[PDB]
């Protein structure tokens, strides 16, 4: 959209052994003010496939309702053939390049996670039409506060386990929490493995405030 | 942008026991050039030099300025100001109009006046120094002059190598650059002589 | 932001959050927004944060002189004077509001707003940007005859409520009690801030 | 860039730079300014490098479908209106183009200026760019109508070398054509700072 | 530019990367963002490189002045006052970001001083283009009375962050111990990037340059 | 636009400028005098801003000529040249500058002829010839192309005369006559004013 | 709302005798932060042509799929792979039909012509295209032609032997000029990907970069 | 403008102000901004009147047709559907939120916020300019498994805090309780509301 | 600026223009013709912002050429001018304007000679006599002073010849040639240029 | 506002309108645009009013303070210097006045023009004013420097009427001057359509 109106902050999304974890808080934002507190910004598509979306809730329900329908739609052929994480990623690619090109966007910032044929997948697509993957990412506030965290776990151990991704991503929203004025302490952990999508919370990290008598 | 009004391009290279100034030589108002011959190095000692690039008014307004106070800094203390000292001198001259500065990009290029040790330094319009060991550039193709001092500078180089490399790097790095040319001037400072040689160069 | 200060027989009740924002980034997670200006008397800080410090410590100043030419404890009165001039005279300056509360031997506890060169005594005050969220519940909360203790309850059940919904409080609560006997600090932390509907 | 056409008695001389840039920085010193259009018809481009080789490029189109529907070669009159309507719809969208139409027809020799404002002139001489004043010096002052060709070369080569010393935006090569009755002919592609070298000798 | 601070057990430590750019081109690849201000404060700078060293540089010198009268150490809080009390004179016009860490009579103190002159006495901060990265360490793994080993590791890191993932920083990371004893000012305490080892080659001879005139001057 | 144009020879400097005084689309005056005396052999050719243009050349030549009066001799071209340069560099950062175009030409007994070019912003550079105004860009070339160091007043003059004919056929505006003058050993000297 | 984004990246070609090299960086920038250290800037259209893309990344996402689909469409109803030169060709007019509205791409083909030789064509964004020998693109453009330009024309150099280019002595200059321009260019980095173009087809290679 | 929908076991209770502003002048007084949608299902106006009105007669007359068509009372679900498609496709051109509350024979009473095109159900919900002044105060009273005659009181109360604050609202509360029996209106005027600290 | 003019006489009307085809500062063309012929004894003079003037012109003489081949007979003036206000009306709140001025000139059998001045805006005028550009402000009223309804083709050439030597001296444009040309009831007849 | 002068053998015309306005209306047809500073030495006044009466009385003033203290009449040049001068001093700060000095001091009969930017020329003849275009036109037309006085004032009041018949902000009355060697004389005050009329007939 032009203006965005209720936004939701950033969004985590880690890479591990058989499987992708996807963190977001429950918080729609208007302006500075945490008008609805306990709303969900995960999105399960498939069985193999989840998002995570940043940024105008608004925009993000009507591509929540659009992908929700792609779905059904190709569940009813019953073919055998069904959309991969990938493909869902590029049509959300081209999706978003179409409506920046009419210069009227989607005011969001995905993150596509997906686990097919033994192989994890980890994808951004920005509201510009900018897509990418990697091992690990952070939308928004992320970007600057958490994508560093994982980085840097990444470069010394670049596979991890569930639980080892697990703990790292809880790591990641404490300090989300602490320097992130538009979030929220109550967040959702998305899991993506072989079984399917599990979407857990709400969940809350635990804070230290230790340093206030400092 | 102001600093691009003249064009122009200065760069400073540091070589075993010598130190190497170059800079263009065209004079011009935004696309039309005035002259080929315009001074924007200036000596401020027998193994100091100072390179200016940006505004040509500012380049010699600070010029002469610098002078006045080196002028009268030599008069008071009875020796020749070290290379560091002028670069703090000029840091000071230029940060006194921080809200209204020079639109110039200074060079400074000499060795020390008693122990004659290679010494390069680069300053921002409002004084911020940077002292580097390789070399520093400055100017409308100073992108250009990076690209070329980055892979062409070498550690310890002998003033003949030296005058190859400064040449080689400025006579590229201002065919790239349509505010820069008309000639280039190369002054190669060691401890017993000044070399001052102008390049065969493009007129274009 | 979010500040507040009640009046209470025998003395007063100051109260803050501790969030110092840059945009959407916090910038200061732990920081105290309560200044003593003299031994009785403290000021809540709002606003700009270089010029609520600026005012504060030039307050402190001004009132600290005048202490030591009368030989005698500062007003309440005279401190939010010496505030209300600064903050009237540097109007198109100055971006922030500091909250007067104290107690003297004159007039006893009581609370002064300053906002914008406008000096009012009341019966309790809030300001920052999360006192827009609270000015409901403090209207409906608030009752006359309030002990030290309730005034300290109050302070802190609003401060919690305006922290939750504004972006830019937040943190833990610093409170103060001023009274004759003296200056008692509190600090409330994140898990023991009083907890409403979050849902 | 500076471009430059004028017609003398043995026909027409055209002459262009090379150079093209983006801001300050030059991007080539070795840009082609003249598109052939056919054997006896050339076009000069300066302005906006995307728009003259769009539009010129689609008026050689044009000029060939010409001469298969009418089975004759498009006269330099013709071919130049063509151009000038075509940038006309696009008037006021920013389009930066100014060029020479030079040929050789069933009306002797011909040289017309279009822009993109929609401008279309016949005339003995044109000069369009950035170094166009500095080319229209020299041209002037050396032009006569009985130049011979070598002098015409001559003239052509140093209005160019000129206008690339005192232009910031032009330099490179010269690129000159001789436009004759049978056709044009590509005289050099001298490099216009040997030239000037040998100016000042 | 990433720089960072943190009080430990004995003292303070200060950290900053040595990159110093010009919009999105390196200049300097190892400049010292590190300044002196007194025997046992130091001052790291962020913003306006011209701003920030002009400001130490004054902060020193006037601090310099005040311990020659009074003929004491120089407290770390009359340094923030000064520099505090500056910069809200200015509004902002001086963009220098500083953190100041020193350890006086009083013990060991850092504070954080911004731009239009407001400032913030923390445990532990950091400015700069990298200081989200910085900071997200920081938050991550400190803990209050850290061993001196145990803080020069966490701030290393901090610094490192920066450098990785801010365009802005990258080089060496200096870093700086104060404690009640001395003060180590340790100029590249870890190199983490370097470039290639050269895989071709390209040099001149002595006359690969076309020389128009020469003039020699003897001295 | 004004046309400001300056040719310096082995031993002279020749220059010349229009004579159009213009009021938007009117010529109010066709011989107005655009060079000013400063001393017995420097001549200053102003063009530019109304008002400043006459302020800025009395300014000067009111100095020069106190200078000549304080210590017996006159200033020298090149002395006038800085000195001129100074006061428009010195006025450029301040409430009121001066919005002129110069072209400073004199003869000195030891030095020799010389030939000054300074913009509004107060960059000065020596030159062996310059122009100013719009008609620069149609004549600077043709300087460039006919002009050599050894070159004779009267064929500097002739050059000169190719520069003002290109104006007439080329230039849009409407400079019908300019005024020409000379500077030698001999001093200052007029010369028949060129007209088409 | 701007629909355009600085991406960073470099792109480089150059064109020998029966060879021709594309290559650039893997960093993908976006203000101050990098989204990814493994995204290469180089696509291969056919078996001899490469196309070097830089600057907005939506843009050159969408502008290399829209190039594989003509190549599609070339083939189907002309029996045959596009040639390098058609493929320069069409791009120019791709790149021009967004003349109002344009894609911010520096493209860059790299491939071997119809004789067999090296052929490099560059564009600027709105679809102006020439061949050249050598040349650079995008964020660290600037640095790398200089180089470029003295190195392999030889320019300003006297009493040279104008030797030509080998692929040896080629693939020593690009990784060269590469790390050069990633201790200058703060959008140059990560990786740097090569693409070789022979007749036998074309081959990748991979060099580190400075990450900071 | 102030707006408030509370759930309860087995209906809604939904509320408003009813002042209509122009700048600083009232130019409607006594305006009801309740409008029923359906037999048992309600919306409340906020934001522009023109917006409100036009989207709300829209709603409607989508809904009289669906209803008809499907022959069974519609969803409350459906009604917020309705709602929300159309205040999400002219996101750019309205400016209303229409806050939906009603009562359906499958999931009973729900209350639904329809601003800008984004759809959430909640407990209960506040809009409107007045809204901001009683976010705290609605999250201190709140609680759950609260009975049609303490959602009204609890409505009521908010509402009256939050008109004495709010510039923009002002008047009467409109009351509106919605069950499965039926739809019972409620006026309350000016002098039979809540009082609270108004000093 | 470009300059046009018009006087009609007891049985004729007498036109002429400037030649300058101007590119911002330099002249290039000197002998552009500004007049277009629409029929035997109709002429449109026609100046203004660069491809409208030509557009607009030739589409109005293609639409009279026209006229003449599917009836017959010609236009007359009079026709023919509201026929150009009306097409220039049309364009006027249109996405695509043309900012031309026009003077339309013709010989009616029956009318007599007939003078159209016609601004930008679409707004018809007849007139004894009318100017068009900058030069229109310097000459109008010489032609206030000076015209009379009976006077003679020779002494309206006179006439005309004064407006252009004022151009000469007063107007700061460099007008050096213009187009002269008369219709009387033998058509359209080409004059001798008046040059300077 | 027209105002015009010029000098011919028997001295220096001066002639002006009288028409005041305030936007289009018409708010005087009789104010007087003529100062006369002394006794040969007169100023005229166009652009704005509060402007050109204020600053020429102030040279009015300064004029009848040269003369007491250096016991001489200030010559024209010097006259029109001081109002150079002065208003230059508030040169950018929106003051509207183009005026003409005339007088005859001891080099003979002098006419200077001066306006607000700072410019100061002598001529031979000037017009200022919004309806100097038309003023010039019939001036020039008819101007020899041999008109003898009758006919000089025939001039005068022909290019006046002229520009006020052309002339939106122009019209009224024609008042005009006749500097001479002894002095300035009123010439005349004639309504501009009395004239107007009589041209026609």
């Amino acid at each position: 959209t032009q203006n965005p109106m209720v936004t939701g902050t950033s969004v985590l999304g880690v890479k591990f052994e058989g499987g992708v974890v996807i963190a977001a808080d429950m918080l729609g934002s208007y302006g500075s003010l945490a008008r609805f507190r306990n709303i969900s910004r995960i999105m399960r598509v498939n069985d193999s496939t989840m998002l995570g979306a940043s940024g105008d809730y608004a925009d993000f329900q009507y591509l929540k309702q659009v992908l929700g329908q792609m779905v059904i739609d190709e569940e009813l052929l019953g073919d055998g053939h069904s959309y991969s994480p990938r493909a869902i990623h590029s049509w959300l690619t081209r999706a978003m390049y179409s409506r920046r090109s009419k210069m009227n966007p989607l005011w969001n910032t995905m993150v596509i996670g997906g686990y097919a044929d033994g192989e994890s997948f980890l994808g951004y697509v920005d509201m510009l039409g900018v897509a990418y993957e990697a091992p690990s990412l952070a939308t928004g506030y992320g970007a600057y506060l958490a994508q560093p965290l994982l980085r840097e776990v990444l470069e010394k151990q670049p596979v991890l386990s569930q639980t080892e991704a697990r703990e790292l991503v809880e790591r990641c929203m404490r300090v989300l929490y602490y320097r992130d004025a538009r979030s929220y302490n109550r967040f959702q952990i998305a899991t993506v493995t072989e079984k399917g999508v599990e979407i857990e919370g709400p969940l809350s990290a635990e804070t230290n405030w230790e340093i206030a008598h400092m | 942008s102001i600093m691009s009004y003249n064009g122009g391009a200065v760069m400073a290279m540091k070589g075993k026991n010598c130190v190497a100034i170059a800079a263009d030589r065209r004079f011009g108002i935004q696309a039309q050039m005035v002259t080929t011959d315009f001074q924007k190095i200036f000596p401020m000692g027998d193994r100091l030099y100072i390179g200016l690039a940006g505004l040509a008014t500012d380049v010699q307004t600070v010029a002469q300025r610098l002078k006045f106070r080196l002028n009268l800094y030599e008069l008071k203390e009875g020796r020749q100001i070290k290379p560091y000292t002028l670069m703090s001198m000029v840091a000071n001259l230029l940060y006194e109009k921080r809200f209204g500065p020079y639109y110039t990009e200074p060079v400074i290029a000499g060795l020390d006046p008693k122990t004659f040790k290679p010494f390069i330094c680069s300053l921002d319009l409002i004084g911020c120094p940077m002292v580097t060991d390789d070399f520093v550039v400055s100017g409308t193709c100073s992108e250009q002059m990076y690209g070329m001092c980055e892979s062409l500078w070498e550690p310890n180089m002998d003033p003949e190598h030296l005058f190859e490399t400064i040449s080689q790097a400025m006579l590229n790095a201002v065919d790239r650059d349509a505010v820069s040319g008309m000639g280039v001037i190369v002054h190669i400072i060691e401890k017993d002589k000044i070399t001052t040689r102008t390049l065969k160069a493009r007129m274009d | 932001t979010t500040i507040m200060a009640v009046e209470f027989d025998g003395g007063v009740v100051v109260g803050s959050d501790s969030r110092v924002s840059a945009g959407e980034a916090v910038v200061n997670r732990a920081f105290n927004k309560l200044s003593p200006l003299h031994q009785h008397i403290y000021c809540a800080l709002s606003g700009s944060a270089a010029d609520a410090q600026a005012m504060a410590d030039m307050a402190a100043y001004q009132l600290e002189l005048h202490g030591l030419e009368l030989e005698e404890p500062p007003l309440v009165l005279a401190a939010a004077n010496v505030v209300r001039n600064i903050s009237y005279k540097y109007r198109e300056d100055l971006s922030a509001h500091l909250m007067i509360a104290g107690w003297d031997r004159r007039d006893g506890g009581q609370v002064y707003g300053t906002m914008g060169g406008m000096l009012t005594r009341q019966p309790f005050a809030i300001g920052g940007s999360g006192s827009t969220y609270i000015y409901g519940y403090v209207d409906a909360a608030y009752k006359p005859g309030m002990s030290p203790e309730e005034c300290r309850s109050f302070t802190t059940n609003a401060i919690a409520l305006a922290m939750n919904r504004d972006g830019s409080s937040g943190g833990v609560i610093h409170l103060v009690t001023i009274t004759a006997a003296g200056v008692d600090y509190q600090v409330i932390l994140g898990n023991e801030l009083p907890k409403f509907y979050d849902e | 860039t500076t471009t430059l056409a004028f017609k003398f008695q043995h026909g027409v001389i055209v002459a262009v730079d090379s150079r093209a840039t983006a801001g300050n920085y030059i991007s080539s010193s070795r840009v082609n300014k003249v598109i052939e259009i056919n054997p006896s018809l050339l076009g000069t481009m300066s302005g906006c490098a995307a728009d003259c080789q769009y539009w010129e490029r689609l008026l050689a189109k044009e000029c060939r479908l010409y001469y298969l529907r009418n089975g004759e070669r498009i006269s330099v009159s013709a071919a130049s209106k063509l151009l000038s309507n075509m940038v006309y719809q696009y008037r006021g969208m920013d389009l930066s183009m100014g060029s020479m139409i030079c040929g050789w027809d069933k009306k002797g020799p011909g040289l017309y200026y279009v822009d993109q404002n929609g401008t279309r002139l016949s005339g003995n001489m044109f000069s369009t760019g950035s170094g166009s004043t500095y080319a229209y010096g020299v041209m002037d002052s050396g032009y006569q109508p009985s130049l011979s060709p070598e002098e015409a070369y001559e003239l052509g080569r140093r209005a160019i070398t000129y206008a690339t010393h005192r232009d910031s935006y032009s330099g490179g090569i010269i690129n000159m054509y001789h436009m004759k009755e049978d056709g044009w002919v590509k005289v050099e592609s001298t490099d216009v700072n040997e030239l000037l070298h040998q100016y000042q000798e | 530019t990433t720089i960072a601070g943190l009080v430990f057990r004995d003292g303070v430590i200060l950290g900053a990367d040595t990159r110093a750019t010009n919009d999105s081109v390196v200049m300097d690849k190892n400049c010292e963002k590190i300044h002196f201000i007194a025997p046992k404060i130091y001052c790291c700078g962020a913003g306006v490189a011209a701003d920030a060293e002009m400001t130490t540089r004054m902060a020193a010198s006037n601090m310099e002045l005040h311990s020659l009268s009074t003929g004491r150490e120089p407290r770390v809080t009359t340094v923030t006052r000064l520099l505090r009390q500056t910069l809200f004179r200015y509004r902002g016009h001086v963009g220098a970001s500083l953190l100041v860490g020193g350890v006086d009579f009083s013990g060991p103190q850092l504070y954080s001083v911004h731009p239009h002159g407001s400032y913030s006495r923390l445990p532990f901060t950091a400015l700069g283009s990298g200081q989200d990265a910085a900071l997200a360490v920081l938050e991550d793994r400190f803990q209050p009375n850290m061993t001196l080993e145990a803080a020069q590791e966490l701030l290393v890191e901090a610094i490192t962050a920066g450098i990785l993932g801010d365009l802005g920083s990258g080089g060496s990371v200096d870093a700086c111990v104060i404690t009640g004893t001395g003060a180590k000012l340790l100029r590249t305490l870890s190199s983490p990037t370097k470039p290639t080892e050269r895989p071709s080659q390209y040099y001149f001879a002595p006359g690969t340059t076309a020389v128009q005139s020469q003039t020699v001057k003897p001295l | 636009m004004e046309y400001l144009i300056g040719i310096q020879g082995p031993d002279y400097v020749l220059v010349a400028s229009d004579q159009v005084a213009a009021s938007s689309i009117v010529q109010m005056k066709d011989d107005h005098d655009k060079m000013f005396k400063m001393s017995e052999k420097i001549l200053l050719l102003c063009v530019g801003e109304a008002g400043d243009t006459v302020q800025f050349a009395e300014y000067i030549q009111k100095n020069v000529q106190l200078y000549k009066m304080r210590n017996g001799y006159e200033l020298s071209p090149t002395a006038a040249a800085n000195f001129t340069r100074r006061n428009l560099a010195d006025c450029l950062r301040s409430r009121t500058p001066y919005h002129v175009n110069l072209l400073l030409a004199g003869y000195d007994e030891h030095e020799g002829p010389a030939l000054y070019y300074m913009d509004y912003l107060a960059a000065l550079a020596k030159a062996p010839f310059a122009a100013h105004g719009y008609g620069a860009f149609l004549t600077l070339s043709i300087l460039d192309r006919y002009y050599t160091p050894t070159i004779s007043r009267e064929r500097a003059v002739e050059l000169l005369r190719k520069c003002l004919e290109e104006l007439q056929k080329r230039f849009i505006l409407n400079l019908p006559t300019f005024s020409v003058r000379i500077i030698d050993k001999n001093g200052i000297h007029d010369l028949d004013n060129i007209s088409f | 709302f701007s629909p355009y984004a600085f991406n960073g990246g470099t792109v480089l070609a150059i064109a020998g005798e029966d060879f021709s090299i594309v290559a650039s960086d893997t960093r993908l920038s976006e203000g101050f932060s990098i989204h990814t250290r493994d995204s290469p800037k180089c696509y291969k259209l056919t078996d001899k042509t490469v196309i070097g893309c830089s600057g907005f990344h939506g843009d050159c996402l969408t502008l290399t799929k829209i190039i594989e689909a003509r190549l599609k469409m070339y083939k189907h109803s002309n029996n045959k792979t596009m040639t390098t030169g058609a493929i320069a060709a069409m791009l120019s007019t791709i790149l021009y039909s967004r003349r109002f509205f344009p894609y911010y791409v520096y493209n860059i083909i790299g491939g071997l012509d119809e004789e067999g030789k090296g052929a490099v064509y560059s564009f600027d964004p709105v679809g102006s295209y020439q061949r050249d020998s050598f040349k650079a693109g995008g964020s660290a453009s600037a640095m790398l032609q200089p180089l470029l330009d003295n190195q392999v024309g030889f320019k300003n150099m006297q009493n040279v032997e104008h030797v030509p280019l080998s692929l040896d002595r080629a693939m020593r200059l690009v990784k060269d000029v590469f790390i050069s321009a990633a201790e200058r260019d703060v959008y140059t980095g990560d990786a740097l990907r090569i693409c070789i173009v022979t007749k036998e087809g074309i081959r990748e290679e991979t060099v580190p970069l400075r990450k900071d």
